[PDB]
RNA sequence: UUGGAUAAGGUGCCUAAAUAUUCGCUCAUGAGAUCCCAUAAAAGGUGUUGGUUCAUAUGAACUAGCCCUGAAAAUGGAUGGCGCUAAAGCGGA
RNA sequence: UUGUUUUCACUUUCUCCCCGCACUAAUGUGGGGAAAACUGGCUUUAUUUCUUCAAUUAUUUUUUUUGCUGAGGA
């Protein structure tokens, strides 16, 4: 509900959607960075290793890329922990442009704002 | 776009295509020349394209008129303005797109024995609704004050004729040849005679 | 009840402006489109501006709409029914050898030539080279022996 | 498949319920059929729909099924008649159009462009109710009855578009629209 | 797949049924309306 | 007769361009018969030779060349963006340029 | 837009039709005229056998359907023209001056006097295949015939314009020179 | 800085990119053509295109799209220009 | 007060019959009647390389031709 509510002021100016095991795996292996260092000080690294996932999220037994995959994908008990740790995904721009940034997904003319659901991951393929 | 020159007979094209087109061939740097400008057709009625040429030419700068827009009633000269408005000619490589450009009204001397292209992309014919109305240039030309449409068109019906006579000759020797050809075609090797029927020579 | 022997020749020389209507089973040329350069069948029409054709299995076009403006219509039809499905059309065409029809008229022998053509591997093109030099040869022997 | 000739219309089936609450237990389930570019729109206009004709809103609802739904014969042409609400610069009219293709889908296509224009109505101002398959001897619409003809056929005026590889700048000679 | 195949027909041919039976009543009511 | 072309014929329009702004990284070239993006894709990987003269003599020779490569078609009308070793200069467009058989 | 509608129109007996490319030739015993319908997409089907021409037009809107019966009353018209002259026979009617007509050049060229007393002569002349007489029955009369419908009308009304009466109350002077019937030969 | 891919906006020429595809509408003897934005109304039309409700394929009454009238200013003039009507205009896809 | 059940009306013809009997856009046609069943649909058995095995999504594995870049020096 917090999250949904805090969305819901910020729709127009975002698009989101469901994003299935294989775009989550995609997104965490090829465009997946993370806080290595010591707190408010974290310097985002690249994985190319477990070694700093199990460092920061071993606590948790989450010593793995695919640890992490599986705790995003379904929301298990280390999930703001994993995120937190994952830094901002910085997308490139989608491959074949946007419909209309302006206007929402929702709209029949073309759009793009608004809550895409499983639309979302041809655009983040697009997009990574 | 890559040859020497083309010529460009400008019967029965519209004159913003034609232009247009035009323009693009000469900014790219292929030299054309455009013949028969007095045929070129425009949309919408005589009407209303001498009323359009009418408020062009109470266009002048009161000042001095010498200075201002010159008119040009040849349909040839017409269709170098319009392409020059297509164009940045205030520059030196749109100055020299422009001069690339040659424009005639009939066929004179060294382009009436040439062959001649047709833009199909601005054929009357194809652009053009049967039920909607258009002009001739030489017709508004001749309303505006150009007043060399007959003598063009008298030059014209010479030309015919002797490209008639020419094409006679023409088709008298191709058939010639095409027969020389069946005849020789039997002394050649086999082998040449099927790799030619094969391919369709 | 009948026409003697005024209606062959009358009706024959009728002559009408316009031939190759778009009836189910008028063989058309696909010049526009992923099918472009395909010969299909109209096998009923939908709209003014759409129809469906279904080249049978043998020309490679599935059965589809497609609008008509894409569509050159040929000569040749064949006499189909109004719905006819694919295996009867197969079957007509088949019996009917129409494809056989349309590849001896000038436009089919003129698209096998081009194709073939095209496809022409270097030393073949150089064959074809080779041929036309000696034709060009005897031609100009026989030509000058005919002054 | 030509997807320069296939449109983003497709027909959903969608079963929707409020919430059960302490006063009902179990609330009347609605069901609709929705054209929409996908599901995700068609959802959309199930709750606008919801909200207006019950007093359902999404936020006290729930998804019970959403499905495309698939002609049956996607190759088969029949007549279709369709009953239409859309709202223009100064009223609201239904208008009842007929249309007639393969899929139900492609006639809604065919409606949203002749909506356009012909009324300069747009998809937002449009609202779609009961389009059905009509029979031949039902047809109303005289540009439809002419092409239900015994044996239908005409010309083929339309002027050649060939492709770009063709469609050269410089030509030989005049072409012809006759061709045929 | 067959038992699959009748049922999948069956749960289509009801929704339309459904939507057919939707029609006419609204039909009726607007004929109703109508005197 | 005699001095064989293998080669394609181009033509050099502008550089890599917007309205009123310029990338002169990128030339747009136009090759002969090629007029859609699948067939100026053929031309991707091949050489280009700028060949110019020159009103006197740099190596004993009139003549000299500017290298580049086609990199990706541009647009939908079969024109290609080519980089050379160095800009090629805008006296230079709308002259002939050969896209080279090789590689 | 209606796919096909044609209308159909029957050849009198003594005519001979040519149409090629909507160019169309009718000869008669009172001479030949010559239509160009080129301004119209239609399909004309001369049938010179069984007689009768029909005008097809395809895919026609209501705006281009209502030329197929235009053309149809042209050709009806070109047909019973060349086979009967059409005539308009003219009234010249006047209060106080006699209008004095003259017809020279061979039934062309008629030349009026004493409109409304002005003493200055005002001539017209005759479209190609048209004749202007007097009619021998009353006295003022004029006939005005020929093969051409247009032509005919055209120059009846050339006639009545010439003899227009200018800065007098019209409804009240009423001298000039009237189409009082239109018939055929 | 080097490549890539996009936003806004565009792809007839000026001007890089569609004389793209697909479906309708419109002929203007002062057509129309991107928010701000560079004016237009009441009232009309037997122009044409769809709809609605009444009367045995006819007569009416409405309705709303584009078009037209209403619509006059001073240096010569501006959809930015050329020009465009099987749009390069309008509404979509 | 929802289901359930019933009626007719729905197709092609390069078929036949009558009327207009050549009247059509037409190498046919308009109106009025019959016919089976080629066509179209369904029910069984064998096959899917004669032919098809699509499309979308989820989940995977490759592939043609190629642009740009090479920081560092453990």
């Amino acid at each position: 509900k917090a999250t949904k509510e805090m969305l819901k002021i910020v729709e127009p100016y975002v698009t989101y959607g469901y994003p299935t095991l294989s775009t989550v795996r995609k997104l965490l292996y090829k465009r997946g960075y993370v806080r290595v260092g010591k707190v408010r000080r974290y310097a985002r690294k690249k994985i190319q290793d477990n070694a700093d996932i199990s460092k920061h999220l071993g606590k948790y037994n989450v010593h793995g890329i695919e640890d992490m995959v599986y705790q995003l994908y379904t929301c298990g008990p280390v999930f703001k922990k994993v995120n937190n740790f994952l830094w901002a995904f910085k997308l490139k721009p989608p491959r074949k442009g946007f419909k209309a940034k302006r206007h929402a997904f929702n709209e029949p003319r073309p759009g793009d704002w608004g809550n895409r659901e499983a639309h979302i991951n041809e655009l983040i393929n697009r997009m990574i | 776009m890559y040859k020497k020159e083309y010529v460009i007979d400008c019967k029965g094209h519209l004159l913003g295509r034609l232009a247009s087109l035009i323009a693009k061939e000469l900014l790219n740097g292929q030299r054309i020349v455009a013949v028969r400008c007095e045929d070129i057709n425009i949309s919408g009625s005589l009407y209303r394209n001498k009323l359009k040429y009418q408020e062009f030419l109470r266009l002048r700068t009161n000042t001095n008129p010498k200075k201002g827009p010159l008119h040009l009633r040849e349909p040839s000269k017409i269709l170098w303005r319009c392409v020059r408005g297509m164009l940045p000619h205030k520059t030196y490589k749109g100055q020299l797109a422009l001069k690339k450009l040659k424009v005639c009204v009939g066929m004179p001397y060294p382009y009436d024995k040439k062959k001649k292209y047709v833009l199909p992309s601005a054929l009357r014919a194809f652009r053009l609704k049967k039920h909607r109305r258009y002009c001739r240039l030489g017709t508004l030309s001749s309303r505006v004050g150009w007043n060399y449409d007959t003598l063009v068109k008298k030059n014209e019906v010479l030309r015919k004729q002797v490209s008639k006579a020419y094409y006679k000759k023409k088709v008298n020797n191709l058939n010639e040849k095409k027969e020389i050809k069946t005849e020789a075609l039997n002394l050649i090797n086999p082998e040449q005679r099927q790799v030619l029927e094969n391919f369709g020579y | 009840v009948e026409l003697t022997e005024e209606e062959k020749l009358y009706i024959s020389k009728k002559n009408l402006l316009f031939k190759r209507f778009v009836e189910p089973g008028r063989l058309c040329l696909i010049e526009y489109g992923p099918y472009a350069g395909k010969l299909c069948f109209i096998v009923d029409i939908v709209t003014i501006t759409r129809v469906i054709v279904d080249g049978a299995f043998i020309t490679g076009v599935p059965r589809m709409v497609i609008p008509l403006k894409r569509l050159k219509l040929l000569k040749e039809r064949i006499k189909i029914n109004k719905n006819c499905k694919s295996g009867f059309l197969r079957k007509t065409v088949n019996s009917t050898k129409v494809l056989e029809e349309f590849n001896n008229s000038k436009l089919g022998k003129k698209m096998i030539i081009k194709k073939k053509r095209d496809e022409a591997t270097d030393f073949e093109r150089f064959q074809v080279y080779f041929a036309k030099r000696e034709l060009k040869k005897k031609m100009t022997t026989i030509k000058n022996k005919k002054n | 498949i030509d997807n320069s000739l296939n449109t983003n219309i497709h027909q959903y089936h969608i079963v929707g319920r409020a919430i059960p609450t302490a006063k009902d237990k179990n609330p009347n389930v609605y069901r609709m059929c929705i054209f929409a570019k996908n599901d995700t729109n068609a959802k959309s206009r199930f709750w606008y729909f919801m909200k207006k004709i019950n007093k359902l809103k999404k936020s006290n609802g729930e998804l019970l099924a959403c499905e495309q739904i698939k002609e049956r014969f996607p190759l088969r042409v029949k007549n279709y008649g369709v009953l239409l609400r859309y709202d223009s610069r100064t009223g609201t009219h239904n208008m009842y159009k007929e249309f007639r293709d393969t899929t139900k889908e492609g006639a809604i296509a065919q409606l949203y462009s002749e909506m356009a224009g012909r009324h300069r109505a747009r998809a937002s101002s449009i609202n779609i109710i009961r389009i059905s398959e009509i029979s031949s001897s039902l047809v109303r619409r005289p540009h439809i009855k002419q092409l239900l003809k015994r044996r239908l056929r005409f010309p083929a005026l339309h002027l050649p578009t060939l492709q770009k590889e063709y469609r050269k700048k410089f030509a030989s000679k005049r072409p012809s629209t006759y061709r045929m | 797949k067959q038992i699959q195949k009748k049922e999948l027909q069956k749960i289509n041919h009801d929704y339309y049924k459904g939507v057919a039976k939707a029609v006419k009543k609204k039909k009726k009511r607007e004929e109703k309306k109508a005197k | 007769l005699q001095a064989v072309r293998l080669y394609e014929k181009g033509v050099i329009l502008g550089y890599k361009r917007s309205q009123r702004n310029q990338d002169p990284n990128f030339t747009l070239i136009s090759i002969k018969n090629v007029n859609t993006k699948k067939h100026a894709q053929f031309y991707v990987g091949k050489r280009v030779a700028y060949v110019y003269r020159t009103t006197k003599h740099h190596d004993g020779v009139k003549i000299k060349c500017i290298w580049g490569k086609v990199c990706r078609t541009h647009g939908n009308s079969g024109v290609i963006r080519a980089k050379f070793k160095t800009h090629i200069p805008p006296k230079a467009f709308g002259d002939r340029v050969r896209i080279l058989m090789y590689p | 837009k209606t796919i096909v509608s044609t209308q159909k129109v029957l050849i009198p007996e003594g005519v001979k039709v040519a149409i090629n490319a909507r160019k169309v030739t009718v000869s008669g015993k009172y001479g030949t005229l010559r239509r160009s319908f080129r301004h119209l997409p239609i399909d004309i089907r001369l049938n010179k056998l069984k007689k009768y021409i029909k005008v097809v037009m395809w895919f026609g809107v209501p705006d281009s359907l209502a030329c197929i019966r235009t053309v149809c009353t042209h050709l009806k018209n070109m047909f019973t023209g060349v086979t009967k002259k059409f005539l308009y026979k003219m009234r010249l009617v006047h209060a106080h001056f006699p209008i004095n007509s003259n017809i020279v050049d061979n039934n062309t060229r008629i030349e009026i006097r004493n409109y409304l007393g002005e003493k200055s002569v005002r001539f017209v002349k005759a479209l190609p295949g048209v004749v202007i007489e007097k009619s021998p029955n009353v006295k003022d009369e004029i006939y005005v015939s020929g093969a051409d419908i247009e032509n005919v009308s055209l120059t009846a009304a050339l006639i009545h314009q010439s003899v227009l009466c200018r800065n007098k109350d019209i409804r009240k002077f009423l001298d000039g020179i009237y189409v009082s019937e239109v018939t055929t030969v």
